[PDB]
DNA sequence: CTGCAGGGTTTTTGTACAGCCAGACAGTGGAGTACTACCACTGTGTAAGACAGGCCAGATC
DNA sequence: GATCTGGCCTGTCTTACACAGTGGTAGTACTCCACTGTCTGGCTGTACAAAAACCCTGCAG
């Protein structure tokens, strides 16, 4: 168990970015003028995702092997 | 002193003045005559007496380090 | 399908490529074209590099482009 | 060859069951890669333990519609 | 208990003489100052193509 | 029966080409120097009313 990785519960890095984009959707509603007390509801978000992997990667004061070569960076949008 | 990039200090001159920005930073343009002031060939001066094998001309800054190394290949390069 | 799946995934036409293969399949058709491939159906390797350099030759009079190895995308635009 | 069999074989399928193309690349991700290897050469911790943590906080961070919609550039 | 309406009651709100000065509108002649894309240069990652050598089929030992 | 050699694949290396950056430069376009008058709107000394939400109080239920 000694690969090393970070990563978040997806679930909530999804509540983080949809609640960034409250403001851009507020204000679609705005546009699109559709009441508020009444589109609470019917919602849809469509989620596109990514991964690939970055070859070797070069780094600074790694003389040895740290490790400090391959990364897979999965990741959405 | 804090080792930023030209690039850098442009985007964050940018940045800045969009927010609240009367111009804060100066534009980068006007560092790359503003350090005339600070390096070296800018203050005239002399000696006495002149001084012996080395040229009376002042207003001259950065030099490349060989001093007129003859070119020619086959020689000592 | 000889490995079980494990991740859903709906796959599309990869965008970035696209071109590729087409490209180097224009390039073996003007390779073969200065060439007469359907009139001597199987040549070897001489007249194959023959035909790419007149070909690339040809290219770099009249469209001013040199000759490459591998097909990046400008190259193939 | 794979890729004539792509283009001719399916476009229209797709982008009457999708509505494009361009739009579900992953291209983006192999420009994100330049950023990382950036952020890995200018905040590290110096410790892989704490090195992919610190890297993700500042990606996430480089990646909110909310903190480029503060970079106006007007 | 409740709802409703004359007035209270204090607060808030706009209209009201009356003179003063900050702040803006035009434009002039183009400087000029800020901005935006070359640009010379190599370091780093990348992935197409060598290729070799290992392996199966052809045919053999 | 047991082994040789072309035909073909692919795993591995390698090599051109792409981006990535950065300080310097050139090309461009958007901000004022100063002259001069001149109009507009928000400040200053009390007075009169107009609205407004809670509070008492009458009187109705
Ligand atoms: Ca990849
Ligand atoms: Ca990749």
């Amino acid at each position: 168990a000694d690969t090393i990785s970070r990563r978040f519960r997806y679930d909530v890095a999804l509540v983080s970015a949809l609640k960034d984009l409250e403001e851009d959707i507020m204000e679609g509603l705005r546009e699109r003028a559709l009441d508020d007390s009444m589109c609470t509801s019917g919602f849809t978000v469509v989620v596109k995702e990514s991964c690939d992997g970055m070859g070797d990667v070069s780094e600074k004061h790694g003389s040895g092997p740290a490790v400090p070569e391959k990364a897979v960076r999965f990741s959405f949008t | 002193n804090t080792f930023l990039s030209c690039s850098q200090y442009h985007k964050m001159y940018r940045t800045v003045k969009a927010t609240s920005g009367r111009q804060i930073f100066q534009p980068l343009h006007t560092l790359r005559n503003a350090e005339k002031e600070l390096l070296p060939g800018f203050h005239q001066f002399e000696w006495q007496p002149a001084l012996k094998n080395v040229s009376t001309s002042w207003d001259v800054g950065i030099i490349d380090g060989l001093s007129g190394w003859t070119v020619s290949v086959d020689d000592v390069p | 399908v000889s490995a079980k799946p494990f991740m859903e995934t709906q796959p599309t036409l990869d965008a970035l490529h696209c071109d590729i293969g087409n490209a180097t399949e224009f390039y073996k058709i003007f390779q073969d074209e200065i060439g007469e491939v359907y009139q001597k159906p199987n040549p070897s390797r001489e007249e194959r590099r023959r035909w790419r350099s007149t070909l690339d030759k040809q290219l770099r009079k009249k469209m001013k482009l040199k000759p490459v190895m591998r097909m990046n995308g400008n190259y193939a635009r | 060859t794979n890729y004539l069999h792509k283009t001719l074989a399916h476009v229209p399928e797709i982008v009457e069951r999708d509505g494009s193309i361009g739009a579900w690349a992953s291209e983006g991700n192999e420009s994100g890669n330049k950023l990382f290897r950036r952020f890995r050469k200018m905040n590290a911790r110096q410790s892989k333990t704490f090195e992919l943590e610190d890297i993700l906080k500042h990606h996430w961070l480089y990646t909110s519609k909310y903190l480029q919609k503060f970079m106006e550039a007007h």
